[PDB]
């Protein structure tokens, strides 16, 4: 239902910084893996 | 991974042979594709349900005698200070975590002090830490339990069984503020075997493993 | 006004008449040069599911017990037009009758 | 040979008659596939049983006189909360869902508990199989038949058939569909 | 000599150093904003 | 080398070079050029690639409901259309100041938040949702519609799941079914919902999902319906003086053709609407009963196609052959849609500004100026992409020997004919619109303004005299009352859209001066140019006098290199790369015609867009400079207003375009000199070499080059003048 009032102080952390960060750590080793 | 699975006429996963013991196949996401990841994760399991043990009854054994609520007994005036308790913890568990990994490393059980594996009457059994691999288990479920029921209904073990007891019909974890949330949560619970009966009747060949970060395992899909 | 049942009625006999009647006879030769053997005909061999299932089924065209080639899918069609030609009268009539003038003075 | 959709012949090739209740209705071709066909027949037994147990549902719960109407007693009050309802029509239904599909993949039928056949009793004649299958359609047609009752006649099944009985004219598809207004306003 | 060895063998491990940077940057970020934040005068919970 | 990132392509896989990824980027969803892949292959992975892209559609949409119910003020808009701004979604920036946190509490909120442009308000306060639960349980509703659709695109390229090659050829069946489902019953359910919920929710009377199928959406009650009297539908309308939330001076009536607008809300009536879509309904389901399923009735296109050929040789051979053209190419396909819906989406912004179909939105400026500029921005972008995805088509997929002296092989031949006179028409209207506006601008500089040229836009007035616009004169069609045309329907819908058409508040066919005309006609100018463009893309794609085999080097190949006098830019993705500079330019164009006039429009001020649209320099003063004194005093050391976002962003954009510029003018051969010094530089230090690259940086190529210029160069562009005309249409109304 309705979210509670730290949702965005919370949501907003992952999605900018951790997110991110385990995106761009995969995908290096994505781009860099050989066979 | 066992003929008992998580959920009847499942499929065990290709990584999880069975040779490990309390094996449900109970993996989803595959976080164990390495056998000293799951080494690893397994003492860190047991770990987690050991602690969870003792904690389950400390709190029924405080609940039992009269002590107060568990999750507000940290406010009371108690004797010796606080941070000096903090700070001799931290120094008797950076003997006992270190004397645990290094025993660990050395010959892989969970003992204790100098004696490793401190078994002094050897009741060593591969059935008898099954037990306790399914009890801790149960134990920390319980212990989430506890935590949830403290939160919302704001009342110890003890009192939510009387609750319940009381009447079960309007009394439950799907009747208070999570309990819409509760339903959605089971509802999806249901559904998983419904959804991956699916696809492993539809995915009669390939891998189609699941593609997580944390693991390797897309590794060999590209 | 005009009732319902009989202008919903004539209109969809007529449209069945003249399905009939008259414009069977023009009908399978505007169909002779557009699903003709001679040129492609039809489109998918058939080898798959999804191949048989864009072949046509053995219902459409297994027979005629009319004396014509009347089949019952040009029944449905000539009676879907006669329902919009009877809808199109009766609602050009309920306009009428309302007090409004569509035509131009 | 088959009742197809008339006396009139219409035989198709796709659908021989060795189905239970086969009369070939194929009409758009949808069972061409010849491995989703056959799941496609379980689909409508499947369909067909549950239909049954609707339609007995409602004839049952409008002879035996309870007070909510058969599509109105969702919103009914009962010692047992709607919250409290949901877990385990999910759970122990979704169980047996999961072993009858599973019982299918192995076998082909359907089936309660990890048993294919289910037959405590036996009585397996093909005989049976189109009398269910046949009953099964039915069922569908009367389920379809209850839900337009509660749709334009907003009436319960046998109380619509009362009318009916009692008032063929003037108590049909075209006063009920002639008399909406009247019927939202308690009819 | 002793010191500075097996500090990190618990963490030499790839799959150990990723596992504990991973847990500890996710628990400051969450630990960041209703713990983090609202204690140092930061102008965002504020209004 | 043979590294698994470019999986879908073997030469990628060895290319030690940083371009690897960038090429494993851009050539990600090329499938026809994946090595060891089929039409059956590509085919499932077009259809799993429509259903994601469906599912993220979805989870926008119900991502856009779910911030509007939470950290919104939805219910109080709905209490309140005209004086309380609409909120998009709250603002949670740590790197937030004090100042920043209480200049952006607005709309009665609790802490900082976006004031939201997109009309969502609107639309929800038209369709009937009030409630923010009615918002919360359609955007979880929607999240299970993208889950599902998660599930369509998994299970449709599964194994023994997967439709066959000849199963997406069916041509006829699609188009049936996309005639009859996709279109005629969806428009059936939508004006179902119309008459049921939103006409009761304009009149007062709630009608949710709890109280469905027991309120009666017609006092008659369905048998005017049965019985052909479908009058009585139209009998009942919302009066004048009707509040569109409440029930007082309501109507009882579901279809109507009561045209104009509501007077209260300066919006398009909800019973018209539901009796425009009930009708579109209906054509569409007779339409999509045409074309030849399996049963024995309906129309095959390749026989229509054969006998669409004109006698005595106007057309050659006609449209033979055409059939399997579309059916095997999906570029000519892919460019059909993509242009069709371009034209669309113009359509579509050319509308809604004049026509209003959302209560409350002609009073919200910012919302209908960024709705125009969006809009018209998206139809120029795929517009551009159906010309690219043509030329795509006439590159790979094109077989002469197939459509042999059929219309595309008559294009092809006469193909600088067209070519020439598309450069004779743009360069006409070039050359005088800039011979005009420069006479106009130096008249003006002159002092003595009057002997501008002034052509009058009488064609298009004559035009708005003959649909009812009063005030040029004239005793056109629906002017005079003797006219056969004001006669037909003068009781249908002449009372209301002739009282529509003659005010001269709202923004339906409003008063066109030479300034118009001269716009309009930079705008022909525009479009005439890049059509030009694209066309000499297109046609000249295969092949040219410079480069014969051009087909043989595929779509997008930087050049030939320094021979034959030089070759750069002669790929038909470098014509696509210019036409999206010329389109930008030209949305540029009517993006700033319409921003300006309806700027003058609101406040009054039309006698300054008549007297100052003439010269250039009233463009660039009047419009670019008054205009933007707002803009960028959002921050500043004196302080900071509402707009300082808007601000931060117009120089962002700004900054974009300049890192375009950065990438275009420069080509590669001072970046990889560059990156060889650098090279060096990293390879002969200590402390640093011990860490080495896995792939070699080099420069990026030209076909990249030309790409990366262009993607800043538009953002650039979108992210400027969005910041502009929001913040100049916010910073005054409201
Ligand atoms: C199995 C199918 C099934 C069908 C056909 C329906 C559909 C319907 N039920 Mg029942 N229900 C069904 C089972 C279930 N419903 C409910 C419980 C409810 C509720 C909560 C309500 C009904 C009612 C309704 C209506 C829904 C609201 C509306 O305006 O219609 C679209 C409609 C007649 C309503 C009713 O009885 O109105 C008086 C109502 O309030 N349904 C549950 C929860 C256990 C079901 C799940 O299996
Ligand atoms: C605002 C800047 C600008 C201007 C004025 C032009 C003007 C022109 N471009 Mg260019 N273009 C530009 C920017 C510009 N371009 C940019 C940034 C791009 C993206 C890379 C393009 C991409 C582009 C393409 C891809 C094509 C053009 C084409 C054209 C012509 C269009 C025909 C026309 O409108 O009549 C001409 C109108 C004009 C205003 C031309 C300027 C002539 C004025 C009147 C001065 C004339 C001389 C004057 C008497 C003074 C004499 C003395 C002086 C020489 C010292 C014209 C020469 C097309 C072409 O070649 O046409 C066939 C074409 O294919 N351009
Ligand atoms: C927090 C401690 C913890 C840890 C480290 C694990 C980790 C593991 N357990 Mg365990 N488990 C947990 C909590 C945990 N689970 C809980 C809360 C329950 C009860 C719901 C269970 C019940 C359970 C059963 C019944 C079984 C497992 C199994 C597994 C393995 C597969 C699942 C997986 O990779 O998830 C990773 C999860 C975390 C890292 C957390 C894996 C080695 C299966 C096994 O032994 O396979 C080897 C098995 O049969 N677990
Ligand atoms: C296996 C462990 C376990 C056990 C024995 C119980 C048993 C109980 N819990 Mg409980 N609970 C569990 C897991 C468990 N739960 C989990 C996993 C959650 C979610 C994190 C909750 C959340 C929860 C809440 C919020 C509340 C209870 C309550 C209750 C009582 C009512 C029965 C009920 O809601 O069924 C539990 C549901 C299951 C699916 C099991 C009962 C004594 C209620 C209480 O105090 O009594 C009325 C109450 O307020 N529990
Ligand atoms: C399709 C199967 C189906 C479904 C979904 C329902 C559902 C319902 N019936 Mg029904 N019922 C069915 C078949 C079905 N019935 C059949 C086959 C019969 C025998 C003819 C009945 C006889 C019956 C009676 C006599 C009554 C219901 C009632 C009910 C309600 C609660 C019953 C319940 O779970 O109590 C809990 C049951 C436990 C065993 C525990 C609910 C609306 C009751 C009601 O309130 O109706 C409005 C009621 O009085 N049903
Ligand atoms: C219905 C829509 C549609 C469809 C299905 C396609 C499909 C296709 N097009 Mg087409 N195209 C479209 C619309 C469409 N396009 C539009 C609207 C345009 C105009 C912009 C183009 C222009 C175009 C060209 C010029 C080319 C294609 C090509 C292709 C193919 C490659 C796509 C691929 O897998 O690589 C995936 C591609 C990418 C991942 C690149 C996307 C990079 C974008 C521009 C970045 C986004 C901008 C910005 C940085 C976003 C951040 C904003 C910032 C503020 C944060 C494929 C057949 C190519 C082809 O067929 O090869 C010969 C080709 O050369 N298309
Ligand atoms: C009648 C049955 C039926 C229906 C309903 C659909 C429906 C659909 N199919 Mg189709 N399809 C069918 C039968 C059907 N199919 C058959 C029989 C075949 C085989 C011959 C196919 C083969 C097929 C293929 C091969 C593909 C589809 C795809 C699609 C989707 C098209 C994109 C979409 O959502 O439309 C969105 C567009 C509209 C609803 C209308 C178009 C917009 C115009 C401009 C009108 C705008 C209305 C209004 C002004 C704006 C309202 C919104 C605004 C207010 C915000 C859609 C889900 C595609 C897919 O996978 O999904 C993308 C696809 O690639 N179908
Ligand atoms: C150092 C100088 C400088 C430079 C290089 C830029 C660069 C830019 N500005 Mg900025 N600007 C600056 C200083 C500068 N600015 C200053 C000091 C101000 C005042 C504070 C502004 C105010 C400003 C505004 C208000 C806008 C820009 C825009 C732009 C962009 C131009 C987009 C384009 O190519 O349009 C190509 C050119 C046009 C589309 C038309 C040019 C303007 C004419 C005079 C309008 C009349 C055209 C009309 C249709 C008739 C002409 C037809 C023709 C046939 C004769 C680009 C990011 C715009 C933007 O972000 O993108 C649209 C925008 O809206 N700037
Ligand atoms: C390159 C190429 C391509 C592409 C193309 C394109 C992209 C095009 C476009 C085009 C277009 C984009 C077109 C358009 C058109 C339009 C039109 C044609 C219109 C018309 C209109 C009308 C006719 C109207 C009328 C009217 C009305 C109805 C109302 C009012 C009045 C009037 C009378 C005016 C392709 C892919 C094919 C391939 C090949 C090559
Ligand atoms: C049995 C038989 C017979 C008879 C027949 C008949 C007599 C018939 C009739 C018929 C008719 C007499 C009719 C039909 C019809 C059909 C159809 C198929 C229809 C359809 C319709 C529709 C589709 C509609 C629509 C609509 C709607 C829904 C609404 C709106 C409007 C409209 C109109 C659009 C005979 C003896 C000869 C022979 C033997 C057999
Ligand atoms: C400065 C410059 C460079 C230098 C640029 C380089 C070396 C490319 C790398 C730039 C940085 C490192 C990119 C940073 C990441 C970007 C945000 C894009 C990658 C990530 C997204 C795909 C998500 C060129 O190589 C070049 C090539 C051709 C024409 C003009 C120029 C040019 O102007």
């Amino acid at each position: 239902f309705v979210p509670p009032a730290w949702a965005p102080s919370l949501f907003v952390p992952l999605t900018g910084l951790v997110l991110p960060a385990i995106g761009m750590a995969w995908a290096f080793t994505y781009i860099q893996k050989e066979k | 991974a066992a003929r008992e699975m998580w959920y009847p006429g499942a499929t065990p996963p290709a990584h999880l042979d069975g040779s490990m013991l309390g094996d449900y196949g109970f993996d989803p996401l595959r976080l164990g594709t390495n056998p000293d990841r799951m080494k690893w994760f397994r003492e860190a399991e047991l770990t987690n349900g050991r602690w969870a043990m003792a904690a389950v009854v400390g709190i029924l054994f405080t609940d039992l005698v009269g002590l107060p609520k568990w999750w507000e007994a940290g406010a009371q005036t108690y004797p010796i200070d606080n941070q000096t308790l903090a700070i001799i913890e931290i120094a008797v568990f950076a003997f006992l975590e270190a004397k645990r990994y290094e025993g660990y490393k050395k010959t892989g059980g969970t003992g204790f002090a100098f004696f490793f594996p401190f078994d002094p009457m050897g009741m060593r059994s591969p059935e008898k830490e099954l037990k306790e691999l399914k009890n801790g288990r149960l134990a920390m479920l319980a212990f989430l339990g506890f935590a949830s029921t403290a939160a919302v209904n704001g009342q110890g073990p003890i009192e939510s069984l009387q609750t319940h007891l009381a009447d079960p019909a309007h009394n439950n974890i799907f009747t208070s503020s999570v309990g819409k949330e509760s339903c959605v949560f089971v509802a999806v619970l249901s559904v998983l075997p419904i959804i991956i009966e699916a696809t492993k009747t539809l995915g009669k060949g390939k891998e189609s493993v699941p593609l997580f970060p944390w693991n390797e395992e897309w590794e060999k899909v590209a | 006004m005009i009732e319902a049942p009989v202008a919903i009625g004539g209109s969809t006999v007529a449209l069945l008449g003249l399905g009939r009647f008259v414009f069977l006879p023009y009908q399978r030769r505007r169909t002779d040069m557009e699903v003709g053997p001679g040129k492609l005909g039809p489109k998918t061999t058939g080898d798959t599911f999804f191949d048989r299932l864009q072949k046509p089924a053995s219902f459409v065209e297994t027979k005629s017990k009319d004396p014509s080639g009347f089949g019952i899918i040009d029944v449905l069609g000539w009676g879907a037009l006669g329902h919009v030609f009877g809808y199109f009268l009766l609602a050009c009539s309920s306009l009428q009758d309302a007090g409004i003038d569509a035509f131009p003075r | 040979n088959r009742p197809l959709w008339l006396p009139d012949v219409i035989p198709p090739p796709h659908l021989n008659g060795t189905l239970p209740g086969d009369s070939g209705f194929d009409p758009l071709g949808l069972g061409l596939n010849e491995e989703r066909l056959k799941w496609y027949v379980e689909a409508e037994k499947t369909n067909g049983r549950w239909a049954m147990m609707a339609v007995t549902g409602i004839l049952g719960q409008e002879l035996l006189g309870v007070p909510a109407k058969w599509y109105e007693a969702g919103a009914a009050e009962y010692d047992l909360p709607v919250q409290a309802q949901v877990p385990i029509l999910f759970l122990v239904m979704g169980f047996l869902e999961t072993k009858r599909f599973q019982g299918f993949r192995e076998t082909g039928t359907s089936g309660f508990i990890n048993s294919f056949p289910f037959d405590p009793v036996g009585l397996n004649s093909p005989k049976h199989a189109v009398n269910e299958v046949k009953n099964g359609r039915l069922a569908m047609v009367a389920f379809i038949g209850f839900a337009m009752q509660a749709l334009v006649s907003r009436t319960q099944p046998i109380e619509g058939l009362q009318k009916h009985l009692a008032d063929p004219f003037g108590k049909n598809i075209t006063y009920f569909l002639t008399h909406t207004p009247e019927v939202i306003a308690g009819t | 000599e002793e010191f500075f060895q097996r500090a990190t063998d618990a963490v030499s491990r790839r799959e150990s150093l990723n596992g504990f940077v991973a847990l500890s940057g996710i628990a400051a970020i969450a630990l960041f904003g209703l713990k983090g934040a609202s204690t140092l005068e930061l102008p965002i919970t504020k209004g | 080398a043979t590294k698994l990132f470019p999986k879908f392509s073997q030469g990628l896989a060895q290319d030690p070079s940083t371009r690897r990824i960038w090429y494993g980027l851009a050539t990600a969803h090329d499938f026809e050029s994946h090595d060891g892949m089929t039409e059956e292959n590509l085919y499932q992975k077009i259809f799993a690639s429509h259903f994601g892209q469906l599912a993220i559609i979805f989870l926008w949409t119900s991502g856009n409901l779910f911030h509007v119910a939470w950290q919104g003020n939805f219910e109080q808009w709905v209490t309140d259309p005209i004086h309380v701004r609409p909120i998009a979604h709250a603002i949670w920036d740590p790197h937030f100041g004090q100042p920043a946190v209480e200049a952006f509490t607005r709309g009665g909120a609790s802490g900082p938040v976006n004031i939201a442009t997109s009309g969502v308000y609107q639309w929800w306060y038209t369709i009937g949702l009030r409630s923010n639960q009615e918002l919360y349980v359609s955007s979880v509703f929607l999240a299970l519609v993208s889950a599902v659709f998660l599930f369509a695109g998994w299970l449709h390229l599964q194994p023994n799941f997967q439709p066959s090659l000849s199963w997406f050829k069916d041509a006829e069946s699609r188009l049936n079914h996309h005639l009859s489902g996709l279109f005629g019953v969806s428009s059936l359910a939508w004006t179902g919902h119309l008459v049921h919920v939103a006409i009761p929710e304009s009149r007062g009377q709630h009608v949710g999902w709890d109280n469905f199928l027991s309120v009666l959406p017609h006092p008659q009650g369905l048998t005017p319906f049965w019985s052909g009297n479908w009058a009585a539908y139209a009998q009942n309308p919302d009066t004048a003086s009707h509040a569109f939330g409440t029930a007082d001076g309501s109507g009882t009536a579901i279809l109507t053709f009561l045209g104009g607008f509501h007077p209260q809300t300066q919006s398009l009536w909800l019973s018209d609407m539901a009796h425009h879509h009930l009708a579109i309904a209906v054509l569409f389901i007779v339409a999509g009963h045409m074309y030849r399923t399996n049963f024995g009735i309906g129309h095959r296109l390749e026989a229509i196609l054969e006998a669409h050929t004109p006698p005595a040789g106007g057309l050659g051979a006609g449209h033979k052959g055409l059939f399997h053209t579309v059916n095997n190419s999906l570029h000519f396909q892919l460019g059909l849609a993509l242009a069709s819906v371009g034209t669309i989406t113009s359509l579509v912004a050319q509308h809604m500004y004049s026509l209003p179909p959302y209560a409350y939105l002609a009073v919200d400026f910012t919302t209908q100026a960024s709705l125009y500029t969006h809009h018209q921005y998206i139809a120029g972008f795929i517009m551009c992409g159906a010309f690219a995805h043509g030329a795509i088509f006439f590159i790979r997929d094109y077989d002469p020997e197939q459509n042999k002296g059929n219309v595309l092989a008559r294009v092809l031949d006469h193909k600088e004919a067209i070519i020439s006179h598309l450069s004779w028409v743009s360069l006409f209207l070039g050359f005088h619109t800039l011979g005009l506006y420069v006479h106009n601008d130096v008249v003006q500089a002159f002092g003595t303004p009057e002997k501008q040229i002034l052509i009058e836009p009488v064609f298009a007035q004559w035009i708005q005299a003959a649909q009812g616009k009063s005030l040029y004169g004239f005793d056109l069609l629906l002017a005079s009352s003797s006219s056969s045309a004001y006669s037909a329907g003068q009781s249908l819908w002449l009372p209301g859209w002739l009282e529509a058409i003659n005010n001269n508040q709202n923004s339906l066919f409003l008063t066109i001066g030479p300034g118009d005309f001269l716009v309009h006609h930079a705008i022909a100018l525009g479009l005439h140019t890049t059509t030009l463009i694209l066309v000499k893309g297109a046609l000249d794609a295969r092949g040219s006098k410079l480069m014969p085999d051009k087909k043989d080097f595929g779509y997008s190949f930087p050049c030939d290199g320094p021979g034959r006098g030089g070759t750069c830019d002669i790929s038909a993705y470098d014509a696509f790369y210019l036409a999206v500079f010329w389109m930008l330019n030209t949305i540029g164009w009517v993006t700033f015609y319409w921003h300006w006039k309806h700027l003058t429009l609101w406040q009054g001020n039309v006698s300054q867009f008549d007297e100052s649209s003439t010269y250039l320099m009233g463009w660039l003063r009047d419009y670019l400079w008054l205009n933007s004194s707002q803009l960028i005093n959002g921050y500043n050391p004196f302080g900071m207003n509402s707009l300082s976002v808007w601000a931060w962003t117009f120089l962002f954009g700004h900054l974009v375009y300049a890192t375009g510029f950065m990438f275009l003018i420069s080509w590669r051969g001072y970046w990889q000199e560059l990156i060889e010094t650098l090279v060096w530089a990293h390879e002969k230090t200590p402390l640093a070499n011990l860490v080495y690259w896995k792939d070699k940086p080099v420069a990026l190529s030209i076909v990249q080059a030309r790409l990366v210029g262009l993607a800043h160069f538009s953002v650039g562009y979108i992210f400027t003048y969005a910041a502009f005309l929001i913040a100049s249409t916010s910073g005054r109304f409201g």
